[PDB]
């Protein structure tokens, strides 16, 4: 459902939303969400932090 | 498991602020540097002695 927090205004859908994933290939209602990286273990603004001292 | 967090948080909230009266705003024109205004006063109506 729609439990997550709504950035726009009027235009949610206000109706079944999905996630559509797994619940088969093409089919549901569309509501995907993107990780930036798949298995999250260091966040790069350390790296970024860890390098720039460096040079 | 293990590693870190990323740098800055940037949250600049900041709020708009509005302005409350300007439908009070009228559109001047910036020539000439005095503006006057007037009415006329009552009076009244009197006796009508003849003599």
């Amino acid at each position: 459902e729609d439990i997550y927090f709504i950035v726009p205004d009027y235009l949610i859908p206000d109706d079944c939303l999905q996630i559509h994933k797994l619940y088969d290939n093409c089919m549901s209602g569309n509501f995907v969400v993107m990780q930036n990286k798949p298995i999250q273990y260091n966040s790069d603004i350390e790296i970024i932090e860890h390098y720039t001292d460096e040079l | 498991k293990y590693l870190f967090p990323k740098i800055n948080e940037t949250l600049l909230i900041d709020i708009a602020l509005g302005n409350r009266f300007n439908w009070l705003a009228k559109e001047q024109d910036f020539i000439g540097q005095y503006s006057e205004e007037y009415v006329i006063m009552d009076t009244v109506p009197i006796n009508m002695d003849l003599s």
